[PDB]
């Protein structure tokens, strides 16, 4: 039975490390965005929380 | 979570509005009497200027 | 070197240069980096380095120095 599990750790892990790559990538680049909103024509002109 | 969830759109927009609104003035209005006031401040102003 | 790795990925992380991560500054309010941020940089820390490291160790890194006393 155990080792069903196993496997199936292993297909979570092919998942999750591969979400971290997006996730890390997409912060990578949107940094610079954010730099741009710190040209502080930044408001809720622009940052629209709702 | 899920009831306060659906109330917070309307709070946001609420809040947005009210920033926007308020910032116009040269105050920080805090209550529903407090823009009353501002109300009757407003008023006398008004009434001046004619 | 290695620690490059880390001063460089922080850096890149929370937009601040190589320079401005002082060993002894806090992550959580010095760099303004937030829970989510935070969460994103150890993430991302640890998918550099392809290690694991459990949340309760990472609660440990708050500071600069920390990222790579862990690593090392
Ligand atoms: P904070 O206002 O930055 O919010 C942080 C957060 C609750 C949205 C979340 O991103 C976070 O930092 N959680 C802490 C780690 C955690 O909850 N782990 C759960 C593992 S299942």
């Amino acid at each position: 039975e155990m080792e069903n599990v196993q496997k199936k750790l292993r297909k979570l892990e092919r998942d999750y490390y591969q979400i971290r790559e997006q996730v890390v990538s997409a912060k990578a680049g949107w940094c610079a965005v954010m730099r741009m909103v710190k040209d502080n024509g930044v408001e809720r002109r622009l940052h629209r929380r709702e | 979570i899920q009831s306060l969830t659906a109330r917070a759109p309307v709070w946001l927009a609420a809040q947005d509005t009210l920033n926007q609104l308020c910032e116009q003035s040269g105050e920080t209005l805090a209550s529903s009497n407090d823009v009353t006031e501002y109300m009757q401040q407003l008023l006398e102003r008004e009434r001046e200027a004619t | 070197t290695i620690e490059e790795r880390v001063k460089k990925i922080i850096g890149e992380q929370l937009g601040v240069k190589q320079e401005e991560v002082t060993n002894n500054a806090s992550f959580v309010e010095d760099l303004g980096a937030d829970s989510l941020d935070t969460v994103e940089l150890v993430m991302a820390l640890e998918e550099e380095f392809d290690t694991e490291i459990p949340d309760e160790e990472a609660e440990k890194i708050t500071t600069v120095q920390a990222a790579i006393d862990y690593i090392n």
